[PDB]
């Protein structure tokens, strides 16, 4: 079953290069400017900190950043930030378990890595529900679209991580 | 002795972003009968104002009315006060009068174009906007045509030429009603619908070979789709990667079923 | 018979963004003896300027300077040109003289600030142009302070608030020998080394517990800063996909070099 | 010698992987808007079009875009723009000798594409150098230093491409 094995460590490897790409993708969709918009006010709000204004002015202020676990108005915002960091720290602990790839069974830490995208997947989906009971015009920026891809990357990383 | 008011109710009205102490109209309370109305001390009874705004001034000697405050984002702020002028140099009588001043955007605005140079339109400001208010207060008693700025011809790449021969000219009437701001749609369709008859007019004052042309919409309201940012490419480059890497993750499942039902199979 | 100017050369200037027909100055050709100065007629002689500008206006009666030209992005295009005054409604005698002419952007301006009421300000603006024209005209005869706008103070969250009990006061003062716009830091070192003998001297016009507080640069200069991007994080996230992949690329010819010499060794 | 043929046939489904992860960060070199900038004029050009103003002036305008051959100032910037395209259309070659990988040898293909990576660091390299003739305070955009990353990427991608 020789092919079948190549099949195997290649798709292992697999895990580790694209895990380590969507980890960079999540980080990505954390220290962005853009999360929802609106062109009629007229702001570029951000749910960790939110510039908005007015019609043709120059000045704007967001205000947050760096959290003080206050600073933003939504506690459904702050709760799915809590999810969507857990999201973070957990794909951060899947690069840990591609670190602990070489001293365990493949059937062991592919089922560790499966368990992680399981809850990833889960996160990011009641994260993504959660918005919109947060929340009157709006255009939706780029950050819930690559979040949604984001939900069936993780599902197909968890599907093909039950596979192996 | 009082004076005496030419209208009762004197009308103003001015912009948002206006600077400090700028031409809102001069007032006149004529004296009745002697004509020695220099005497005359025009000055104020004004409303109280937040944080101590005095917000409408006026000189003493000119009876020209200005601005005591700034218009950061501040929109349709009507206000409503009291004007006194005192004979004998500010010792006689007094008659009083109110006025209404309205504070508009770049969207209540309207650009009225003719084919004449600014500076005649300038000029005869005083004329132009006295046949206008004739000829479109028959629409509604208390209306009054503010002029906001007199430029060059508006035109060229993105709006950004000057025509010399032609003229822009940037109007807007009053509401004595709802004592509000203007929308430039109205402003379009009081003016247009009796174009020619002041076409008529306007003879003795553009002079021969002249007339108006068009109202048209001011330059900043096609900024508004410009400032409106959208989806650029480097958003679509990360999403392009997650497509490839779900695009890359099917086919391996696919194998990956083929593989272990063949280690099933032998 | 013609006039008598009060100076032989009057000065003037004005900023960019200045609006159409805007108070430059007045100018007084005063009659010799009679003072039936009523009967002149302040009219202009203006040399050619690009695309059929008029450029400067005044009007006739009054003697006020305004302007006929818009500012796109021009800078320190200064402009002599020859006025005149008719005596006898436009039939008499005249005299002439010149007027320089300078356009300023935000760069060319600061802050006067003290601690009165604006409307105060621009009440004796005439006599505190005079006294600061008489004490800083010692450094220079020919510097004439050219006040832009009178606001109240900028300060709070990004300089977006008000004092009602201080006061902006935007100026500046004239080149008379290159002939130009003045940059803003010799404003403030004109101004600054003899405070306290014009302190002295507003105690007439500011009243008491009244004096000239500091010279302070204006907002605009702190959104110099603003409007330059930098890099982001989006562009950061491709540099660290380029990143990883070299890292992850590196390992590979190792263990492949491990790999093809194992190869060889059995 | 079983690992290492895993090793072999792993490393090339990572050049499959990597190589259209190049592509889409080359075509996003391609369409960003911002190549080199300044802040002292006050523009922030990008050589296909260029968007130059003034201080605090809000409205700009990029001139250029879809080219007509003839739209941008200096031939030393068409030159480069040639040397790019065809980094390009290489890299999409690149995709294509990917897609014929299952039909000729191994040693065949990725000589081949090996061919190819050679070809895209020596004119990315070539474009790069001739961009500063092309050219005065500046601050240069984050396309340039993306590009000079994908240098020594596209050197170490044909080095194991020559390995293998």
């Amino acid at each position: 079953h020789t092919n079948y094995v190549r099949n195997s460590r290649a798709v292992g490897v697999m895990w580790g290069t694209l895990t380590i790409c969507f980890s960079v993708l999540v980080m990505a969709l954390f220290i962005q400017p853009y999360w929802i918009g609106d062109s009629v006010q007229a702001g570029y709000f951000g749910l960790f900190s939110y510039c908005v204004g007015n019609v043709l002015s120059s000045e704007l202020i967001c205000k947050g950043g760096p959290l003080d676990f206050s600073s933003i108005p939504s506690r459904a915002f702050k709760t799915a930030m809590f999810f969507v960091a857990l999201a973070m720290f957990l794909i951060i602990g899947s690069i840990i378990c591609f670190s602990l790839f070489f001293v365990c069974n493949t059937a062991t830490v592919y089922k560790i890595c499966a368990w992680m995208q399981l809850a990833a997947a889960t996160g990011l989906m009641i994260g993504c529900l959660v918005y919109p009971d947060g929340w009157g015009h709006c255009t939706i920026r780029w950050a819930f679209m690559l979040a949604i891809l984001s939900i069936g990357d993780a599902l197909i990383l968890s599907f093909l991580a039950f596979v192996l | 002795h009082p004076p005496v008011f030419q209208k009762k109710f004197y009308i103003g009205g001015v912009s948002e972003d206006a600077r400090m102490f700028a031409s809102v109209l001069r007032v006149k309370a004529t004296d009745r009968d002697t004509g020695n109305y220099s005497a005359m001390a025009y000055r104020l009874i004004i409303p109280p104002i937040k944080e101590g705004k005095e917000g409408f001034v006026v000189e003493t000697y000119t009876g020209l009315i200005k601005t005591a405050m700034l218009f950061h984002n501040m929109r349709r702020s009507y206000f409503k006060f009291q004007v006194i002028a005192t004979d004998d140099y500010g010792k006689g009588l007094s008659g009083k009068a109110d006025v209404l001043v309205s504070v508009v955007n770049q969207l209540d605005m309207q650009v009225i174009v003719s084919n004449v140079p600014p500076t005649l339109v300038e000029k005869k400001i005083e004329d132009l906007t006295e046949i206008l208010d004739r000829y479109v207060q028959e629409q509604i008693p208390g209306a009054k045509v503010v002029v906001e700025s007199i430029g060059a011809r508006r035109h060229g790449d993105a709006y950004s030429l000057e025509d010399y021969s032609k003229c822009d000219l940037t109007v807007y009437a009053i509401d004595p009603q709802t004592n509000r701001a203007i929308d430039r749609n109205e402003l379009f369709k009081f003016l247009d619908g009796k174009l020619l008859d002041i076409n008529k007019d306007f003879q003795p004052y553009y002079g021969e070979g002249g007339r108006i042309l068009e109202i048209r919409t001011p330059e900043a309201v096609t900024s508004i789709k410009k400032r409106g940012e959208s989806l650029g490419y480097t958003e679509g480059a990360l999403l392009a990667l997650a497509f490839i890497i779900i695009l890359c993750c099917i086919p391996a499942i696919l194998v990956v079923l083929v593989s272990y039902r063949q280690f099933k199979v032998r």
